[PDB]
RNA sequence: UUGGAGAGUUUGAUCCUGGCUCAGGGUGAACGCUGGCGGCGUGCCUAAGACAUGCAAGUCGUGCGGGCCGCGGGGUUUUACUCCGUGGUCAGCGGCGGACGGGUGAGUAACGCGUGGGUGACCUACCCGGAAGAGGGGGACAACCCGGGGAAACUCGGGCUAAUCCCCCAUGUGGACCCGCCCCUUGGGGUGUGUCCAAAGGGCUUUGCCCGCUUCCGGAUGGGCCCGCGUCCCAUCAGCUAGUUGGUGGGGUAAUGGCCCACCAAGGCGACGACGGGUAGCCGGUCUGAGAGGAUGGCCGGCCACAGGGGCACUGAGACACGGGCCCCACUCCUACGGGAGGCAGCAGUUAGGAAUCUUCCGCAAUGGGCGCAAGCCUGACGGAGCGACGCCGCUUGGAGGAAGAAGCCCUUCGGGGUGUAAACUCCUGAACCCGGGACGAAACCCCCGACGAGGGGACUGACGGUACCGGGGUAAUAGCGCCGGCCAACUCCGUGCCAGCAGCCGCGGUAAUACGGAGGGCGCGAGCGUUACCCGGAUUCACUGGGCGUAAAGGGCGUGUAGGCGGCCUGGGGCGUCCCAUGUGAAAGACCACGGCUCAACCGUGGGGGAGCGUGGGAUACGCUCAGGCUAGACG
């Protein structure tokens, strides 16, 4: 007894796949400046960012970031990095932060 | 409007939290008599002010911790202990009237 | 089963005259002309005193009895009649005597009430213009109640007038022989009830 | 999507309508918001239809897209006549 | 002041106590005897058992590409092949709806629900409004074609390709994040530098109009979280707790939060009943009651919870998602035994269980809802019919006349009484039944004029239903059930003989029965009447209103004093309780009053009024509370 009413599950496939792609590309960008920092890269750190804060508030434009979530993931990512800066101060580019 | 209570605070065990004892007052449903009740309502002290026998203004809040929905608001009378001495001795009874063993 | 049965032996059981079949019981016999003792083997019998409920409910039936109406309906009228403001007694038989049926019988169209009713399920009645079957209708005031059209040329209703030149109608209603019609003009007042029973003990019984 | 629709409250074979304001999603016989008057399909009375544009128009100001059958009786009430 | 009735029963007799019983009202009822009509309402209360069959959500070609079947037309002298337009059909890709509506009450004693609040801790598709913009570049996958696996359900792989699918780049009205400052004041607003982020097109009456698109502020509606108060029984349940209570950081969400994790601390709750057990969705309301109160929460409405049992997440504005998905479990079915397919607590229906609860009906006309520019499609939401005396309300089985009184049946003191104006018989009317006419509900969307505005004109369209209803004609044409000792309205004969039996209670019956069984007669009620069950009532017999404890049941064997309850005279402050005022709330339906609708009423509409509780503001200060001061009559020395 079929039901093309189904085919929203048929799609839904196509989504899950879809955002996966997206907010896994965030995680390890993310996880990549963050060790940036660690080291005191102030010059790619911010680099790779500015990548970041570009597919961040892409996947809001989207459905695959809330909305408010793409802004926690950004005030949760510069502010981690910042501090971190301060074992080696200066930023070289001067992208992703406002001063 | 923000619900505010008056009580004493009872507990300082806690980091950062004390607990208010709030009596309250009220005729009885039914026999009309005024009945007193009363609740301990969890306060949140940022830096650690209030003290034990102190008499606090609590105000709604944002939640803070699970059972710990108010902030403590101004002082009211410091110094008054008689008041937690009656929660302290009730307590203590507490300890009897059980089936674990009575004594003297 | 709105009763519909042997008449006159009403009339008997409850010792006071009941006028169910208008002429006839008028002429030596509704039958309490000479025989007044109720039906029965045991109508020649002694009565013994009459419990309070006993007088309270007789004097309850002598009432529904008498407009010949099923309890069904007696007490929904009697409930209604307790929310009216009012007195809870008088203001009964107000309604009661706002019956299209029974409107029929004091403006004298029919001999009698049961006559009455037939008289309007079988659509000889005229209320404001449009014919009406049910006699359960209350008659508000200032309504003209009249015949139909149709059957004002009956060898009955025609009979029944002949006899209205020399009665006085009920001072609450007016009628125009000359035109078979009548008006309801207000609702009748205790004062203006000939009735002979005793409201109070019929209230008094709703009470048990 | 708030909408503007009648509900039923007269009786099998006794239709008497409400022409009232609520939320699309909530059923014909359900909380409303603000009633706005009445319609009834018989017409047994010379008043057989009310509304008070005076909030009528509040609404379709706010947002309401009304009935295809709603809309008739807001127009014969003059909700939307510009004169 | 629109409101309150009791009786029987412990004795030889009396009064009190006290229990039992009854009369009343009510039901989603069931059972018995009986059973004509109509309107409106209502109908699994038990196995949240199992469930065949069908139908219950889809819809757009004015978003994109094709398959099948066929027709018309082009390029061909012709043929084959091919190009355009098109009908039908199918599915796909994409959008929107599936998160509504419908069921049900299992679970749940809880912020679940009620009520009043908070959100500087939030979101919100479509709608409305306002501001800004849509510039350039490229990609994937079905369909489709070729191949393989499997019994099956279905699946694998290779290749093509469109789009309002997807992705990149630029613009940035604006918006996001960090940092700084100004204001505010929990994550509110302003602002500056840096950084990051937009977008689709389609249709016509094609130089403009419609639909749709993007960012942002606002609106509207809808909703998350949170707090005060309220919320059943057992103490023959008294101590419960280890993420448990709190803290810091981090995660995660729309967002607060032990929600989750790590570490730190040792807490948090309980006799104002913690924990344990039992039971039960909550409410507006509804039943009863003089009221307080008790009982209840189906039908309708609001909130919640589950959709065979448990777990989980995806997609999305929204789900942890009854007719979507993944897993385990139990069950049922196909099976080549590897492996699968199922979930009526949607409608109707089947079976089982049971005292007991319906038609596999009509219609999409109306009202609503989804999708659509629209025509329109879907809509067992719904509107209607049908079945059930299940309730209620209205209706009938006739009316008038007619004996000092028929017959028959009963009773007798045998003379007579009774059934009884009852019949018969007289006349009159005329439900049923028959013919004819025959409905509101329905006017829109659409179309036309007008400016797709306002305004105006035109068309279509009923399931009910040929039904209601009107006209005409027209037959005299169902009655039953309980009861007749007291309570309790209604009394005789016979049969019987502590038997047979009645019986709510007291009791009745052992040859004289107003209490058994029939009969005449009588009372009560009438398409109904009884019965059993259950709720309130009587019962002031759990007693707030409104009880008691010498002997009727009842003072603790006595004292001590804990918590608690309660507390003297005068003065003042505060004004929490307390009282008055204003205000927001107290949805709708119901109840009430009034007016009206359907020949009445039941039923329904419309309008008015009332209210406890809580929020905020304002006021009063006797009395209670509190603080202060003073007294001496209580107490103590
Ligand atoms: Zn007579």
């Amino acid at each position: 007894r079929n039901l093309s009413a189904l085919k929203r599950h048929r799609q839904s496939l196509k989504r899950r796949l879809r955002n996966k792609a997206k907010k896994s590309a965030i995680k390890t960008l993310s996880k990549k400046a963050v060790q940036l920092a660690q080291e005191g890269k102030a010059e790619e750190a911010l680099k790779i960012m500015r990548k970041a804060e570009s597919l961040i508030d892409k996947a809001a434009k989207g459905s695959t970031l809330h909305k408010n979530a793409a802004a926690r993931r950004k005030s949760r990512l510069m502010r981690k990095v910042r501090q971190l800066l301060e074992a080696a101060g200066a930023p070289l580019i001067g992208g992703g932060l406002s001063a | 409007p923000k619900k505010v209570l008056t009580g004493v605070v009872v507990s300082d065990k806690m980091q950062k939290t004390v607990t208010v004892l709030v009596e309250r007052q009220f005729p009885h449903p039914l026999y009309g008599k005024v009945i007193k009740r009363s609740k301990k309502y969890l306060a949140h002290d940022p830096e650690e002010k209030y003290k034990l026998g102190d008499v606090v203004e609590i105000i709604e809040s944002r939640p803070i911790s699970k059972r710990k929905r108010f902030r403590v608001l101004r002082l009211v009378e410091s110094g008054r202990m008689d008041l937690v001495e009656k929660y302290l001795i009730r307590r203590q009874n507490y300890q009897s009237l059980s089936k674990r063993g009575g004594k003297a | 089963g709105r009763y519909i049965g042997p008449v006159c032996r009403l009339c008997r059981r409850e010792g006071v005259k009941l006028y169910l079949k208008g002429e006839r019981c008028y002429s030596p016999k509704c039958a309490m002309e000479r025989r007044p003792y109720p039906p029965g083997q045991h109508g020649q019998k002694r009565a013994r005193r009459p419990s309070d409920y006993a007088v309270r409910l007789r004097e309850k039936q002598k009432l529904r009895r008498i407009y010949g109406i099923s309890e069904r309906q007696f007490r929904n009228l009697f409930e209604e009649a307790s929310k009216k403001k009012g007195v809870t007694g008088s203001v009964f038989l107000g309604l009661l005597e706002s019956r299209l049926d029974n409107v029929v019988y004091r403006l004298g169209f029919a001999v009698s009430r049961r006559q009455a009713r037939q008289l309007v399920r079988h659509g000889h009645i005229t209320v404001n213009g449009r014919r009406v079957d049910l006699p359960s209708y209350r008659v508000r005031p200032g309504d003209e109640i009249a015949v139909a059209e149709k059957s004002r040329n009956l060898e009955l209703i025609r009979q029944n007038l002949e006899a209205m030149k020399g009665r006085k109608v009920g001072p609450w209603l007016s009628l125009d022989v000359e035109g078979m019609k009548g008006k309801f003009l207000r609702l009748p007042d205790r004062e203006d009830l000939a009735l002979p029973v005793n409201e109070q003990l019929v209230i008094e019984f709703y009470s048990r | 999507m708030v909408k503007i629709r009648l509900a039923r409250f007269g009786s099998k074979h006794n239709p008497h309508y409400r022409i009232v304001v609520t939320d699309a999603r909530r059923k014909r016989d359900g909380k409303y918001i603000e009633k706005i008057g009445y319609y009834d399909p018989r017409k047994t009375t010379p008043d057989w239809l009310k509304v008070d544009v005076e909030r009528a128009r509040y609404w379709l100001s706010v947002g309401a897209q009304p009935t295809d059958t709603a809309r008739r009786l807001l127009r014969q009430a003059g909700v939307f006549r510009q004169e």
